[PDB]
């Protein structure tokens, strides 16, 4: 519930919109308009390397900036460990989001856990190497391809001198496993019955 | 187990704790005693609408005088009347054989 | 129309236009998710434990979802990523007399794309940005509200794509950059560098002309090439439905959307569609009746939006496909399928990106300002029958010359233009003529 | 992507027989529970509640194969089409069949699937040389068929593209079109005529 600046008719006690969502209601004691907002503001992503490898994940809200995740999640109704993903020194902000738990680094590698608008996650070791066995949750910006530089020049041509034969491989499905039901046995199986 | 990877998850960490109640404040209590308690009362075929407004309806009062042979709520129930509140009531009174 | 068919008659262009076509083709939708607690049940308690004794159809559909999404930036990898190496973009950018401006990055504007890429950018309305909405955005007055609140405030929410349209640039760029400076041969194997005019001298050799037709011709060429893409950009500039199915594909899905929030108002057959109605009038029991009922069909229309999502995604994976291959056979080598790439016979052709999509600018040779001339299957020099070996013999006014099917170069009759087979009884329209013998 | 088709209809059919322990409304998952306790008439509204869950379930498995069939379909069609045109024949389609230039291939069976071999000539060891469009020789413009003019140290060759393999300038490895003032970037060499 929060204070509003809906306008309301003079004596209607609610407001609803398309959907009929209740956005709005009047304080029958005050009279004053509150808008009603849902407890979970939007979709949240847990970004894991791994139950095997590690325990360690990172979090990433999608509408929010970092400033302001701490109210968007309700950081005070939380557990301690939750609050720990609220804020931190590990912030990172992406136009996916709000990234949260991962460090960033300023290497460029290939795409190994995609989080969106051109940034990926990895679990590389720890740029410092402190504990030198430590590794964690690595974010960065995914590297497109291999810089290359081809010199344009008039009156120059570049003709190969030799040739490598290359036998590459191409794995293409042709069937999948052909099912058959008994609706039958599967709804009403051995009821008489229910067959009727 | 959970495989390497980012997975969109629904909201388990946040649930209401506290419950925040808003009725009008209407200090008397609906005249119960008036329209079931009156000397008279009509007939079938000129019966009575009264509108009964401004007031708590606690059915509790009726427990040590009415009986109530029959009770019976439809478009809502009966356990939920002390939590609701309503734009208007109407009560039609009349006498009929049992 | 009306074609006159002869025997003994032929029809030899003696001109030629470069002709640029455009094709726009979608690669990619928007990536949507739900979370169906929201949607059904979406703050209520009592209801959640009644969905969860329903089923694990949230599960399912999520899944189907999330392959969707998954699948949109594979489609996006498939066309666009084909190439290893970044090519740098030239300094220069004339090659020969032929002007890549307008199709390459310019490093004065702030913007990484190009000139044209700008107007298609342009052209598409929406571009997901409606969709995206921060938080605290959806609070406010009544005409504040609109529909992407809703969606926000049920559980629907459109994922960013992977690749950064800035990314999708920088690959086009590298794309066009190796085209015009290491030609066809980039695209398989390493990258061999090639003047442009000996590169348009192979083009013209793979349809069929002379090299020297290239070469001798080259001026105009280049003033034509210069000018199909002026008016290509005149005419994106203005108004037009060039980019139609892009923008088509955007409203599908923003009225799937709609639909899928409106149906939460649409009653089941219960009391209400409002959970909070029923829940704060009924006794547990019969709420649950009513619940169930709600429960029900909303479920059933999530299931409605995600089979028709699931459709909708293949159609654009095929859509997808095909511009892969395209960017394969007309981007990176030069295609003689007919009608493949453009409408002529094709020569080249450039990718742009466009907002969820390709667009290939397909430069054709459109032969033009035709003659008609007689011809004869053979000529009978002596008592030997000759017949012509990459060529057709025509009379000229004057005498019989031999030339070039789609580009009328007469030449003279020697004993290397044409082999010499059987007799001259055999073949049916042998005419008389001299064989020059340069010996 | 086999393993892949495999898992996928795997996951499938077990969600079809979870789905049976799922209520739909109905007082319980088991038929038999329902048909024991209640008398006929509400058994019957609760049968056709779990009988309605359960058909709608089956309809979903059904549509979800549907549509993996028709992406399985598409796919065989193009196998089809690449055992077509790269292993009956040479194809000249840039990237159909392999990365290079395709020179052959070989089908290989797996399960579900097959697996093509693809052949392919990958030209190495570029060397840069100097160009020219055309040859001025006397007054007449020369112009190579099926070859570049190519400027190895000492003097001008003609060669093939994908292989460097020089050649001498003869009349009958070049054609004469037009004169040498059209050109741009024509060079003056002779070409050696073998009679
Ligand atoms: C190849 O394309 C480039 C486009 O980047 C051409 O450069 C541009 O040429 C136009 C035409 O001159 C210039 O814009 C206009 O010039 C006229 C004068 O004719 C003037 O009245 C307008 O107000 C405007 O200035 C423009 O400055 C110039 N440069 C750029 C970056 O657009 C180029 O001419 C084309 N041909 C080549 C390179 O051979
Ligand atoms: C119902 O209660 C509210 C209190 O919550 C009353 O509002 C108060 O009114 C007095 C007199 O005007 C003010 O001094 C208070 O500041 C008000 N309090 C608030 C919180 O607004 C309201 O008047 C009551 N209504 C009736 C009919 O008794
Ligand atoms: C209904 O109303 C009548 C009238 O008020 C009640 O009769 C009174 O009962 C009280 C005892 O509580 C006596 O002291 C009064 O003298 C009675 N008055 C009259 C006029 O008879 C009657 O008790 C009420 N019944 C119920 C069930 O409330
Ligand atoms: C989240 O941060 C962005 C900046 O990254 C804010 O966007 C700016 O908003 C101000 C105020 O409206 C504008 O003047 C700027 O032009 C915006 N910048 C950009 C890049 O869009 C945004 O307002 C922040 N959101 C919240 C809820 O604080
Ligand atoms: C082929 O057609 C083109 C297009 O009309 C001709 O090019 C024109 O040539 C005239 C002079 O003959 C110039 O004044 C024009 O400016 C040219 N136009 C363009 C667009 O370049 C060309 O001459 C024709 N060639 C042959 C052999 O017929
Ligand atoms: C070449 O000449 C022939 C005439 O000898 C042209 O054929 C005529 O074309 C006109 C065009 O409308 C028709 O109306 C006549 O019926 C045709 N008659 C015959 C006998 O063919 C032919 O069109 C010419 N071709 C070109 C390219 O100009
Ligand atoms: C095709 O026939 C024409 C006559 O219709 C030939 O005419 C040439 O005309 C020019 C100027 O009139 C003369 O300078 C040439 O000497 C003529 N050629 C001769 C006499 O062989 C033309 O040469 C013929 N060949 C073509 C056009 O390739
Ligand atoms: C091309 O078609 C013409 C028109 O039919 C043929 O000319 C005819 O030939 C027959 C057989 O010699 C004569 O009987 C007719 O009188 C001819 N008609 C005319 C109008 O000349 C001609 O023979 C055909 N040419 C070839 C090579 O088949
Ligand atoms: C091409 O020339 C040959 C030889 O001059 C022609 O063959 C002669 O045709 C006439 C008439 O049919 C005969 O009287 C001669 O006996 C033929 N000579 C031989 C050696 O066959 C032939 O007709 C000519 N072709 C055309 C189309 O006129
Ligand atoms: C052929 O020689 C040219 C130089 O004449 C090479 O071009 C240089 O390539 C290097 C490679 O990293 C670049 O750093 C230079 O900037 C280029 N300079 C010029 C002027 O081109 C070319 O790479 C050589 N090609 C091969 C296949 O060895
Ligand atoms: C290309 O130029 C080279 C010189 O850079 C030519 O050199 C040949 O070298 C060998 C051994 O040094 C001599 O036996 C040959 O006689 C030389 N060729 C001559 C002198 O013509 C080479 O021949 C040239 N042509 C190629 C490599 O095809
Ligand atoms: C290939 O490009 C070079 C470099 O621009 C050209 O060399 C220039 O030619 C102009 C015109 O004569 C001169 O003014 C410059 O001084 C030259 N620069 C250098 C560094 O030599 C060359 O002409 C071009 N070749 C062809 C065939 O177009
Ligand atoms: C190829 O050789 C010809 C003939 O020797 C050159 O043409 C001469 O060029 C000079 C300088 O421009 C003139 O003074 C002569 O009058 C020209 N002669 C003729 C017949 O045109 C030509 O320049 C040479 N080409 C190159 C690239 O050096
Ligand atoms: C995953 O668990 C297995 C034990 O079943 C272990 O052998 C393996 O090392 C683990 N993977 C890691 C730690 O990356």
């Amino acid at each position: 519930l929060t204070p509003s600046s809906k306008r309301f008719q003079p004596f209607q006690q609610f407001g609803r919109d398309v959907s009929d969502f209740t956005d709005s209601v009047r304080d029958p004691k005050t009279s004053e308009i509150l808008d009603i907002s849902p407890c979970s503001f939007g979709g949240v992503s847990v970004i894991t390397p791994g139950t095997n490898t590690s325990s360690e994940v990172a979090v990433l809200y999608q509408d929010v900036n970092c400033t302001d995740v701490p109210v968007a999640i309700h950081a005070d109704q939380l557990t301690p460990s939750w609050r720990v993903y609220s804020t931190g020194n590990n912030v990172f902000q992406t136009q996916a989001g709000c990234l949260i738990g991962a460090e960033h680094v300023d290497t460029s590698y290939e795409c190994d856990i995609p989080i969106g608008a051109g940034i990926c996650a990895s679990y590389h070791t720890v740029s410092s190497l402190r504990s030198t066995s430590q590794k964690s949750i690595v974010a960065y910006t995914m590297s497109l391809g291999a810089d290359s530089s081809i010199a344009y020049s008039n009156n120059t041509i570049a003709i190969p001198t030799n040739f490598s034969i290359s036998i590459t491989t191409e794995v293409m499905p042709v069937s999948m496993a052909k099912t058959s039901v008994d609706c039958n046995m599967y709804i009403c199986g051995d009821s008489t019955e229910c067959a009727n | 187990e959970i495989d390497k990877g980012i997975y969109q998850t629904s909201n388990f960490r946040v649930a209401p704790s506290k419950e925040v109640v808003r009725f009008p404040n209407i200090t008397n209590l609906c005249p119960f005693g008036e329209v079931f308690n009156a000397t008279t009362f009509p007939s079938v075929y000129a019966w009575e609408r009264k509108r009964i407004s401004n007031c708590v309806a606690d059915y509790s009062v009726l427990y040590n005088s009415t009986s109530f042979s029959t009770f019976k709520c439809y478009g809502v129930s009966a356990t939920k009347l002390n939590d609701l509140c309503f734009s208007n009531v109407y009560a039609d009174s009349f006498v009929v054989k049992g | 129309s009306s074609i006159a068919y002869s025997n003994n008659t032929i029809a030899i262009p003696t001109n030629f236009s470069i002709s640029i076509t455009t094709e726009v083709m979608p690669v990619s939708m928007a990536k949507t998710s739900v979370d169906c607690n929201m949607y059904i049940c979406g703050d209520s308690t009592e209801c959640a434990n009644l969905l969860l004794q329903y089923g694990s159809f949230c599960t399912q559909l999520n899944r189907a979802l999330s392959g969707i999404a998954v699948e949109q930036d594979r489609n996006t990898r498939e066309v666009f990523a084909q190439v290893k190496q970044m090519y740098k973009t030239p300094t220069l950018k004339d090659f020969g007399g032929f002007n890549f401006s307008q199709i390459l990055p310019d490093p004065l504007k702030p913007t990484k794309r190009s000139f044209i890429e700008d107007l298609l950018f342009n052209k598409v309305t929406l571009a997901d940005a409606g969709f995206m909405k921060q938080y605290g955005e959806c609070l406010g007055d009544i005409n504040a509200r609109d529909l992407i609140c809703a969606q926000k405030f049920n559980g629907l929410t459109v994922l960013p794509p992977l690749l950064t349209d800035d990314m999708i640039a920088a690959y086009t760029a590298a794309l066009v950059s190796g085209t015009a400076t290491a030609g066809w041969t980039f695209g398989a194997g390493a990258a061999l560098q090639i003047p442009f005019a000996m590169q348009m001298a192979y083009r013209f050799n793979g349809i069929g002309v002379t090299q020297n037709v290239l070469y001798e011709n080259q001026k105009q060429i280049a003033n034509q090439f210069n000018k199909a893409i002026s008016q290509i950009q005149e005419s994106l500039t203005t108004t037009s439905t060039a980019l139609g199915k892009l923008q088509d594909v955007v409203n599908q899905n923003a009225q799937a959307l709609n639909t899928l929030v409106k149906q939460l108002s649409s009653n089941f057959g219960a009391i209400s569609s409002v959970l909070n109605d029923i829940l704060s009038r009924l006794d547990p029991p019969e709420a649950e009746v009513q619940i169930d009922r709600l429960i029900t069909g909303r479920l059933q229309s999530l299931q409605t939006y995600v089979t028709q999502q699931l459709i909708r995604a293949a159609e654009i994976r095929a859509s997808a496909n095909l511009a892969a291959t395209k960017m394969s056979e007309c981007v990176l080598g030069q295609s003689k399928r007919v009608d493949f790439c453009g409408k002529g016979y094709h020569l080249m052709s450039f990718p742009q990106a466009a907002p969820h999509g390709v667009v290939f600018l397909h430069v054709t040779y459109v032969p033009s300002q035709e003659r008609n001339f007689t011809t004869a299957p053979a000529i009978c020099h002596e008592g030997k029958a000759y017949f012509p070996r990459e060529g057709v013999f025509v009379f000229n006014g004057t005498s019989w010359f031999i030339t070039q099917r789609n580009f009328f170069s007469p030449q003279i009759i020697t004993t290397d233009n044409t082999f010499v087979s059987g007799s001259c009884d055999v073949v049916i329209g042998i005419i008389n003529n001299t064989v020059y013998d340069p010996l």
